[PDB]
DNA sequence: ATGAACTTCAAAAAAAAAAA
């Protein structure tokens, strides 16, 4: 199903009219086609190239597939029209001669050989009068930008005769036709049977085809080409005996994904989402769309790219899905391809990592809370950085927090250090530190890493008589009463007395409520005196001494328990409630 | 009320724009302003545009933030929205959701940025407290009437043969256009 | 949440305040500055210092306690508190310091809970 | 017919396609089915047949990156040393397995004197009752376990309640019909599941 | 060759150390992801057995053939010589490139990922190296640093099921006397595979099950149910091996089963 | 070569710093979080014998594989420049570089080296391979919040006033930090660790706190070294039945643990006789 | 450079003031909670310690790296502004830079600096580091409330004219701080730190609290200065095992201490002559 | 001749909230 499911869009793609290669084909990337005339001539080395800001090479056209060279001889190879800036000028920029002359003695003989088999073309018998030549394939070299390809390694240079306009030598509809001819003759006659993929007889390819976007290098997505990873003595692609007509479809629907925007990473793991097929569109529905509805294979795949991208934008939506999205979250090896993730299920059924990260985040919000109600990754990273995220350290933070995220994993120790450093650096839990120590707090639990402690909740707890947590609601209490006694406050006691009320209770404690009968006798309301005094005493009744230090498990609790009783305080009447059903 | 807008008149006076006619002339105005497009398709979101503007929540904002009867910014556009997928049609409450929980955020993505996937399954309790307002005082129950059979009408007035969903967005735009001017 | 029976000198210090505060604020409870005002900050950490002079101040408050009852109420749990007080310490030990705040909260709850304090007189 | 329930806590029923990169077959191949039921009893007279896999506990993955070996061993180079020729598979494993695999068994070419099917029937029924095998059972790879029994009838709940994924085509057992002794030149024969309704019915060749 | 089938229950320990990492992430070791409870590949067991036996017997019979290069440095008539003169090729087995089933030498020593009894709780302790190793990006004026990552199970006790097949070890060879080096592996393999990623590892006990008949007159599943391994009463989160009770229940196998504790 | 295996217990304490802060965490000290155990990672003290080792052998034969300016790759390669630049065919010049380091380095032969970087030197597993010590009682890591009365850079706040950058000085008030050990002759076989390397290590492991101080760390100390150097290249025992033979408590009734006088070492020497040795170095 | 490797005990007192300050903790003195035994940061010992170099040197290779307005990049940019501009090759920059920072600025030439942060001037370690000063017997910081008969910006002055701004001001009864403190001589070598520069040391720190007065420390002394001068670049004796010499323990009768009179400071010299002099610099 | 050693292959890939 990890790859019916990717040649069961091939054929949906394909049918679509989404533009995939059509059984013979590959969108390759090429960077510097070439231009001659209808007899050789070579008119101008135009570059495809200008995309995102690493000049991606070349203009997709979607040509006759690689062939997968890879070897000693690889120069025999010889992709068909369009190959290299050494099978197309016998130019070798750090392979050497012999290594790119017997490239172009090769590629030359691919041509010609189409050519004897595919005459009165124009396009052809241009390219093979021009791979005749020797003299304007030396003035190639002497072209305006043939200095920047030269530049790229491995460029890919096609002939593109003149008056053609848009259409390369391997695109006139009698190469086109060749190709569909020399991928329906060639790679049919190859061993009989049976599809891996389809099950059909349909000749299996041994090498499949180089899927590109995983690797640093286009690399065989399925390929056991090691002397033990083959089973029956079934040697590199009869191990997994997929049809040709299979095999180059899922390989050129991941080539399509992995360079469409169907790629997105999930996190450091880059994934090919795209939908399932489509219910048959209820007919009501189906009444006003005309044809009517069509299965684009990737069409709402934002619905999971906006899932895993919620946790970044904060604007996870708890889905409701039956429509399934296949997401083969791939990820290099060195030169394989490692299913990290294959999910066929709903983006429901993927949200209950990110559901669980943002329901473990879930903090306490008042009224015109300035915060989002699930708070952004980046922005919530930002209150465990120095002072803007970006030296959150890029392995066991922002890169691994969101693989705790993702994943519904442990949130590193790392946060309730970093969270708690920036507590108390700061001086204050910023919404984001305390729902961001929620979540490790609430995982470490789930994990029985935390032991006695139990799951942290939205609000405030006015019970839960933890030795750090109840302190942290001492201080939120201490410094709202401060801060209602003294409004406009230069060092509130968090940040004068935060870095060690939080790890470091008697230091503090013993301090922080002598400067407390004197806040509440300040408090203008000497009624709001009486209420924030009785509060204090039921949070400090579940203390019965302040800690001489508060293990790093506490230090988060301190400061979730300061946010959750300093957002219960600026609720709109809890503590007056509170109080008064007393 | 309710106050769809607060106006402090240039005389120190306060002037009250009744969401009643705010929404019927916002309607009528983007019926003309659709010819054989949207004419009563484009109304049923401008019957739909302020909604939310309903909500005894925002009936407390838009007196607050413009001095009628003497800070929170209250959404609005979500509610007309999600009234509208819910009443209409699947297809037609989103298409003209776009526009209504568009109409003052901008035009939004079902699923990526300004979502309204999020927004409309977020507006069931801001639908459910300006509906509460829509219905608590005022303005007849067949006031909006979101008569999809009639709906269906200028929808397939103009997309003779059913709606091409790659130009599908232009309405989503037009009439986007026709609601919010 | 108050450990009557705790002996933690802090602890039982911070209890007798409460009950001293306790008393001053029923003896006037419109008051300016009530112990925890004007001697809590040496209190919970020099008891010496003041809890003499709080106990100069407390039969004063005894007396201008309106109800005459009440005033037996709170004078026997000032009892009940120095039983566990053999000394005022000179300086309130850290953990002590702590513990003073401790008391002054659990006491103060355990006299503003409603019939704790009636209740706990009369097992007495 | 016989309903052995194996299960284990990982399994690895690595898929043709990817076997270098182990990504498990989500339920029990019925190749790695029944080369189960010859772990734990077999002969040159049995020939294991499945008959339907059951799952039984919901299909869940754990990626393992174990640094696999790369080459075969070989009497030709004495050694590996395998930090010249390691290999880093991933595997896609399937957490949490169980499998109630009913299959049944017939007499091969070579049956011998004692044909009696009723002889390796009970043979495994013993076996499999009092755990006996020749071979702690293989989920896919030895290094997971079949903490299978020998159920009578049904003795765990299979999550696939309601009909559910259909796994398109899996390997179902590699053809040993053209092999010598020992299994030579095999073809691999494939099924479509048929799908998984609530426990996989396979087809006999 | 053994007569016998050997269910083994492995139990190590990791004390404060990276006892198989994984390398899907970097190299943390390997957690179960749903419980959190670490998992140790066989093959790293398998490894140490290997590992041990290449530095003890230093000698023809006892050679290991997936050796380290960092540790020590007809067709039925090869495959016999590669099940003689190599103690892996027997004992775990083999994929010999020449043999019958396409190659496999299969061993009785089948091995379980050692799934840790309880959550370990991974420390990822991120190192730093006063130096650089290459011409580095930020090789730069101030200081060669190349700040990395060390992680540690502060504590694991670690749960491996071997399977000693006597029918495995009759094509093998693998003798009474291989397998006596099994457990001595296996109990002494931790104590010769120190390291710094490994920390300290200790064989807590290896619960053999030794069954009197050839195929095993038990459930693998019911020998292993008799070595509950569990948090003791009150441990809170484990940090050594007397903070489990490793119960044996010896109570029933008595039947024709023999739990060689050789172990624990 | 030693010709016997050792398995330590190192007791070493921090009194008042950081013995080893985590990166992850400011610079606070390792704290195993389930326990507040401190750690002090097995680089830690392999870096404290290594800088032991660079203050008194200071030769060849002991160089370090080393600091600040320790671009590993210059000492790689300069072992590829040398006895064994192309005679030694790079199949196993990969090991006579090795070696080469293993004669020269001490650090790559008392511990290892991952040298496969450069011109790929090896790979050496070390003899010498210690354990995340993990403090007997939880440390009650202070994280003192320090002050500078000097802004390092032109700050967003390096304003009118005062420059001031203030931060943070962690320090353990105190940990009785335990080591494990492991000197494998095995190891010490491929890479020529010697009695006299080993000797080093000893008195590395001994001194190498009164040496390596800062104002992170403070003061460190070795609080002893308990060597068990059993009779065989193999094991005499299972090691960790020769650790918990070092049984480090803390004193009757110290509820929170100030110095070593709070830790009770008790040994036990009664059996290991079998035919092992237990030299005690600093306890 | 020195070639003794030194380690001191800095018995240092504290009257009737902060001693230093815990910004987490207030002002309130530094304190190690679960013992109550206060604590001075060794960063405080080493700021009076600059601030008494500062007071005396007054002369170029003396210098601070400095009081308020020390934008400590400018100092460190001045090092690149030298004979290293260009000549030491990025590098070797930083490390001339060390040698400059190090040669101008006694703070970097005793105690460290970490100075990798303008154009990059290294990173000194510091031949002395004082450690974490925890006082002998629990600090019984008193927090003695003041007043003050003004405020600050006219927000919190009084709706009437009452104006003032209570405050408050933690003082140490008495304690008895101590500070253990290391001249290593391997990092002397680093920085060039010589005996001229470690009697300016002792110097500082017997007279670091005759001059470094605040309303704050109250009265602050350098109640001894007990130095262990080992033979060796090396350690004679294990640094803890010399620092048990200086037991300062409260005398017979003192239930909690309130001046040096009531701590008995024993110092046993008796054998540590092995081959190491002590020497009573402060007391 | 089989299997390690080696030689080619290819030339990455990049994001991220308002609020009507
Ligand atoms: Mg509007």
């Amino acid at each position: 199903m990890i790859l019916h499911a990717l040649t069961q869009y091939y054929q949906r793609k394909a049918e679509s009219d989404g533009g995939i290669a059509q059984e013979g084909f590959e969108n390759k990337e090429i960077p510097f086609i070439i231009v001659i005339d209808k007899q050789g001539n070579f008119i101008q080395l135009e570059d495809t190239r200008e995309l995102k800001v690493k000049k991606k090479v070349g203009r997709t056209f979607l040509v006759p597939k690689g062939l997968g060279r890879s070897g000693s001889k690889s120069y025999e190879v010889s992709n068909l029209l369009w190959d290299h800036y050494g099978y197309v000028l016998a130019y070798a920029g750090e392979k050497g001669q012999e290594q790119a002359d017997k490239q172009h003695a090769s590629f030359t003989a691919k041509v010609n050989e189409l050519k004897q088999a595919l005459p009165d073309d124009a396009g052809v018998t241009a390219v093979a009068a021009f791979l005749s030549s020797a003299e304007e394939k030396s003035k190639v070299m002497q072209a305006a930008n043939w200095a920047e390809c030269a530049k790229v390694k491995g460029c890919n240079l096609s002939f593109r005769l003149v008056d053609e306009a848009v259409d390369l030598v391997c695109q006139s509809k009698a190469v086109r036709e060749y190709v569909s001819q020399a991928n329906q003759t060639q790679s049919d006659n190859a061993q009989k049977g049976i599809c891996l993929v389809t099950g059909k007889a349909a000749p299996i390819a041994r090498l499949h085809n180089a899927v590109k976007g995983v690797n640093a290098k286009p690399a065989p997505f399925a390929s056991v080409n090691l002397s033990a990873f083959e089973s029956y003595g079934k040697e590199q692609g009869f191990a997994f005996p997929i049809g040709e007509q299979a095999m180059f479809e899922y390989t050129t629907a991941l080539n399509t994904l992995l360079a469409g925007e169907n790629r997105f990473r999930i996190g450091d793991v880059t994934t090919v989402c795209w939908g399932a097929k489509r219910t048959p569109l209820e007919e009501s529905l189906a009444s006003m769309i005309n044809g009517g509805g069509k299965d684009n294979p990737d069409a709402h795949i934002d619905a999971v790219k906006a899932l895993y991208k919620s946790l970044y934008n904060g604007q996870y939506c708890k889905p409701d899905g039956e429509d399934k999205f296949y997401l083969l979250g791939l990820s290099p090896n060195s030169a394989r391809i490692v299913v990290r993730f294959w999910h066929e299920t709903t983006v429901a059924a993927l949200s209950e990592s990110i559901a669980a990260w943002y329901d473990d985040l879930q903090m306490v919000r008042g009224e015109n809370s300035p915060y989002p109600e699930y708070m952004p990754l980046p922005r919530l990273l930002g209150n465990l950085v120095l002072d803007g995220k970006m030296e959150n350290l890029p392995s066991d933070l922002i890169a691994q927090i969101t693989d705790a995220a993702l994943n519904n994993r442990v949130l590193p120790v790392s946060l309730l250090q970093a969270a708690l450093r920036r507590n108390k650096a700061e001086q204050k839990i910023t919404y984001g530190r305390a729902s961001l120590l929620k979540a490790y707090i609430n995982r470490a639990i789930r994990a029985g890493r935390l032991k006695n402690m139990k799951e942290l909740t939205m609000g405030l707890d006015r019970n839960r008589q933890d030795i750090g947590y109840v302190l942290g609601r001492l201080f939120a209490v201490l410094e709202k009463i401060q801060a209602e006694a003294n409004p406009g406050l230069n060092a509130t006691i968090a940040d004068r007395y935060f870095g060690s009320a939080s790890s470091t209770p008697i230091a503090v404690f013993g301090t922080l409520m002598r400067l407390l009968p004197h806040h509440l006798n300040k408090l203008e309301f000497e009624g709001r005196a009486v209420q924030l005094q009785w509060e204090i005493r039921q949070i400090l009744e579940h203390c019965q001494r302040f800690p001489n230090h508060l293990n790093l498990e506490q230090q988060g609790l301190f400061a979730i328990g300061y946010y959750h009783e300093t957002q219960f305080l600026f609720t709109k009447d809890a503590l007056k409630n509170l109080f008064n059903e007393a | 009320d309710y106050i769809a807008h607060a106006r402090q008149d240039s005389s120190n006076a306060w002037h009250s724009h009744p969401l009643q006619k705010h929404l019927q002339k916002v309607a009528q105005l983007a019926k003309r302003f659709a010819g054989r497009y949207g004419s009563l398709f484009a109304e049923y979101a401008g019957l739909l545009h302020d909604l939310g503007k309903f909500q005894e929540s925002f009936q407390k904002y838009i007196r607050n933030a413009s001095g009628f009867e003497k800070l929170r910014k209250i959404p609005h556009s979500t509610a007309g929205a999600k009234y509208a997928v819910e009443r209409l049609n699947p297809f037609f409450g989103h298409l003209l959701a776009y526009l209504i929980a568009g109409h003052h955020a901008g035009l939004a993505d079902w699923y990526d940025k300004g979502s309204l996937k999020r927004r409309l399954q977020q507006a069931d309790d801001e639908l459910a407290a300006s509906l509460s307002g829509f219905v608590e005082s005022s303005l007849p129950e067949d006031f909006f009437p979101l008569s999809d059979d009639d709906l269906m009408r200028d929808f397939f007035a103009f997309w003779e043969d059913g709606a091409k969903l790659e130009e599908l967005h232009i309405w989503m735009r037009f009439l986007f256009s026709c609601l919010v001017d | 949440g108050l450990d009557r029976n705790r002996q933690d000198i802090g602890y039982v210090l911070g209890r007798l305040f409460a009950v001293l505060e306790k008393i001053q604020a029923e003896a006037n409870p419109g008051l300016n500055a009530t112990i925890a005002d004007r001697y809590f900050g040496s209190a919970s950490s020099t008891p010496i210092a003041v809890f003499g002079t709080l106990m100069r101040l407390l039969p004063h408050h005894l007396n201008k306690l309106e109800f005459e009852g009440r005033a037996v109420q709170l004078q026997w749990e000032i009892r009940q508190i120095l039983e566990h007080c053999q000394r005022f310490p000179n300086h309130l030990n850290l953990e002590q310091q702590g513990l003073f705040a401790i008391g002054y909260y659990h006491e103060t709850q355990f006299l503003f809970t409603k019939d704790a304090l009636k209740n706990l007189f009369n097992e007495a | 017919r016989f309903i052995l329930e194996i299960s284990g806590d990982l399994a690895c029923f690595t898929r043709s396609e990817l076997k270098v990169e182990r990504v498990s077959y989500p339920v029990i191949t019925p190749s790695a089915a029944r080369n189960i039921l010859m772990a734990i009893l077999w002969k040159p007279a049995i020939r294991w047949k499945v008959l339907k896999i059951e799952i039984l506990k919901p299909i869940q993955w754990t990626n393992i990156r174990r640094n696999e070996v790369g080459t075969k061993m070989s009497e030709r180079s004495g050694s590996l040393y395998i930090e010249d020729n390691r290999q880093q598979r991933a595997s896609m494993l399937l957490k949490d397995v169980a499998y109630r695999i009913h299959a049944d068994f017939d007499m091969t070419s070579e049956a011998g004197e004692s044909d009696n099917y009723v002889k390796f029937a009970e043979m495994f029924k013993r076996r499999a009752k009092k755990g006996q095998y020749f071979h702690q059972p293989y989920l896919g790879c030895r290094e997971f376990p079949c903490d299978f029994r020998l159920l009578e009838k049904a003795e765990d709940g299979l999550p696939l309640e309601d009909i559910t994924q259909d796994f398109g085509f899996m390997l179902y057992d590699m053809d040993f019909s053209k092999s010598d002794p020992r299994d030579s030149n095999n073809a691999e024969p494939m099924f479509y599941q048929c799908k998984a309704v609530n426990g996989v019915i396979t087809v006999p060749p | 060759t053994i007569e016998k089938r050997y269910d083994f229950v492995f139990l190590f320990d990791v004390q404060d150390g990276n006892p198989n990492g994984d390398p899907d992430a970097g190299n943390l070791p390997r957690i179960d992801p749903q419980t959190g409870e670490g998992l140790v590949t066989d093959v790293c067991l398998k490894r140490k057995v290997r590992n041990f036996i290449q530095m003890t017997q230093n000698d023809e019979h006892h050679d290991i053939f997936i050796r380290e290069k960092g540790i020590l440095n007809k067709t039925e008539a090869a495959r016999q010589y590669m099940c003689s003169r190599y103690y892996d090729i027997r004992t775990f087995g083999a994929v010999m490139t020449t043999g019958k089933n396409a190659g496999q030498v299969r061993g009785p020593v089948q091995l379980t990922f050692s799934r840790s009894i309880d959550p370990i709780m991974t420390l990822e302790h991120s190192i730093t190296r006063m130096a650089v190793t290459n011409e580095k990006d930020a090789s730069e004026t101030g200081d060669n640093r190349t700040m990395g990552r060390k992680f540690t199970v502060p504590y694991g006790l670690y749960r491996c099921h071997g399977f000693i097949s006597t029918h495995f070890a009759k094509q093998t060879g693998f003798s009474e006397n291989d397998l006596e080096l099994f457990w001595q592996a296996l109990v002494n393999m931790f104590d010769h595979d120190h390291s710094a990623a490994r920390g300290q590892m200790n064989a807590r006990g290896l619960y053999v099950f030794e069954h009197s008949n050839n195929l095993g007159d038990a459930p693998a599943d019911s020998l292993f149910k008799r070595i509950q391994v569990v948090k003791k009463d009150g441990v809170e989160v484990v940090r050594s091996f007397d903070d489990y009770l490793v119960s044996v229940d010896d109570k029933n196998l008595e039947e024709t089963k023999l739990l060689r504790k050789l172990g624990g």
